[PDB]
């Protein structure tokens, strides 16, 4: 099945502050308005991505359990696993199918320990597999909200394992969407402090070429090669 | 001692020194090299950012990696350098501006 | 002429918050095996004092 | 103390850099 | 435009002169250095005529 993202996606693409500026940006990311993928839980199947995933697994219950990436995940490939149990954020890193198949209890290289949509961002290059996030409740839970909302990093990772294949780990006794990032060129305009608070496509439609031709917000009436 | 192709994880240590202000230098902070003035500074960063750039991508603040201080910078001053003078028939007498 | 004022210090700053990994573990140690049945363990991911 | 004159201040009012340069 | 173009190789190693002068000094310096020279250098100038 199949619905529109709105405008979301976005994430401080690097650790710098401009204020107030607005700045040409070109690196992977969602292009907006764009036809994502719904898997519904509650199903579970398994879903490769290629250089780059939207996860933005939704909330209902507060039941997603973790995440593994990789190839084969069976003792072929050292593979990624991590789980947040009640009490903080685990990362693991080692290669088996089921021999951790404990979830509450009530030869592997790295290590590494740490209304409420929750989205993430993940991608691997040069070695280094790079999460964004960011934590927002809705009101209108019928689906994915109409606004602006700007992901944020929170640990690299220098594992780098090579990945093109995951799936979602729920606990049995929400759903989860995705898409795919491509590059592209956006126009991110920093507020006064720093934070984000709108951006557009270069490529998205015919205006849009030319509100980034300009490097601002505001055409004036006119007209442009672009 | 074996440094396969990734990038190698455990490193050598950081010699590092102290930090002075109000008074031009060159600085090191872990690849930032310029040379100017590094102040006391106001505008707030976020909790993960690193740098501070302007209009044209010109580093133009930093905070140091030891503590959360947010520093100002500012290149050292320079300018030109000229001579006003009567002509060499009427005196020779010189006055000098900075620029 | 353009005049230059001139850099008077030089400034090293360094994340000194610092993890380690403890070498002196398995020199300061009580575990001491036999020769040919000697352990490799692959340690990284550290800071390492030499 | 500046005696611009009165449309003088609408018109300025109206109207709306060292990595080696300056501007005299 | 002109203080953009300090952030471009023209055809060189990096776009700072530091980071070339880190990595070798030897002859190989010169014969990238002469690019990010040659660049720059017309940058200016195609300032100064228009
Ligand atoms: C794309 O989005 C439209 C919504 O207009 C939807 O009907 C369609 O199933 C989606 N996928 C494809 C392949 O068209
Ligand atoms: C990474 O794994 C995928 C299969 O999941 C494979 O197609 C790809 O070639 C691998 N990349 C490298 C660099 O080995
Ligand atoms: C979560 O896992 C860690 C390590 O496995 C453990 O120390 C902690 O007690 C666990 N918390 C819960 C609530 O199970
Ligand atoms: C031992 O190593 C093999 C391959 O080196 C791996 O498949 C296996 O999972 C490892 N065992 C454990 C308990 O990690
Ligand atoms: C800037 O930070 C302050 C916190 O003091 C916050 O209240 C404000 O909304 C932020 N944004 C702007 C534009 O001031
Ligand atoms: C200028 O130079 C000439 C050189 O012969 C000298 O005679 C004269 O006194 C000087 N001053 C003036 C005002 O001409």
């Amino acid at each position: 099945a199949y619905t529109n993202s709105f405008t979301r996606g976005v994430y401080y693409p690097d650790k710098v502050f401009r204020s107030s500026v607005l700045h040409s940006t070109q690196d992977l990311f969602l292009p907006f308005f764009s036809n994502v993928t719904w898997f519904h839980a509650i199903d579970n199947p398994v879903l490769p991505f290629n250089d780059g995933v939207y996860f933005a697994s939704t909330e209902k219950s507060n039941i997603i359990r973790g995440w593994i990436f990789g190839t084969t995940l069976d003792s072929k490939t050292q593979s990624l696993l991590i789980v947040n149990n009640a009490t903080n954020v685990v990362i693991k890193v080692c290669e088996f199918q089921f021999c951790n198949d404990p979830f509450l209890g009530v030869n592997c290289t790295f290590e590494y320990v740490s209304k409420n949509l929750r989205e993430f961002v993940f991608k691997n290059i040069d070695g280094y597999f790079k999460i964004y996030s960011k934590h927002t409740p809705i009101n209108l839970v019928r689906d994915l909200p109409q606004g602006f909302s700007a992901l944020e990093p929170l640990v690299d990772l220098p594992i780098g394992i090579n990945i093109t294949r995951f799936q979602t780990l729920l606990a049995l006794h929400a759903a989860y969407y995705v898409g795919y990032l491509q590059p592209r060129t956006f126009l991110l305009k920093y507020n006064e402090n720093g934070t984000i608070t709108d951006a557009v496509d270069c490529a998205l439609d015919p205006l849009s070429e030319t509100k980034c031709t300009l490097k601002s917000f505001t055409v004036e009436k006119g007209i442009y090669q672009t | 001692f074996e440094l396969l192709h990734a990038p190698a994880t455990v490193c050598g240590p950081k010699k590092s020194t102290n930090l002075v202000k109000n008074k031009c230098v060159n600085f090191n902070f872990n690849g930032l090299t310029g040379t100017g003035v590094l102040t006391e500074s106001n505008k707030k960063f976020l909790p993960f950012q690193q740098f501070g750039r302007d209009i044209d991508d010109t580093t133009d603040a930093v905070r140091d990696p030891q503590t959360l201080e947010i520093l100002d910078i500012t290149p050292c001053s320079f300018g030109g350098v000229s001579v006003i003078t009567p002509g060499t028939n009427t005196s020779n007498q010189v006055a000098v501006l900075y620029q | 002429s353009n005049f230059r004022v001139q850099p008077t210090e030089s400034i090293v700053r360094f994340p000194n918050i610092t993890n380690l990994c403890p070498f002196g573990e398995v020199f300061n140690a009580t575990r001491f095996a036999s020769v040919y049945a000697w352990n490799r363990k692959r340690i990284s991911n550290c800071v390492a004092d030499y | 103390p500046s005696k611009r004159s009165f449309i003088e201040d609408l018109l300025f009012n109206k109207v709306t850099k060292f990595n080696g340069l300056t501007v005299l | 435009t002109l203080v953009k173009q300090l952030s471009s190789n023209f055809g060189a190693i990096s776009s700072v002169l530091n980071d070339i002068l880190a990595r070798l000094d030897p002859p190989e310096a010169e014969v990238q250095i002469d690019r990010l020279i040659t660049g720059r250098l017309q940058s200016l100038q195609t300032y100064v005529t228009q």
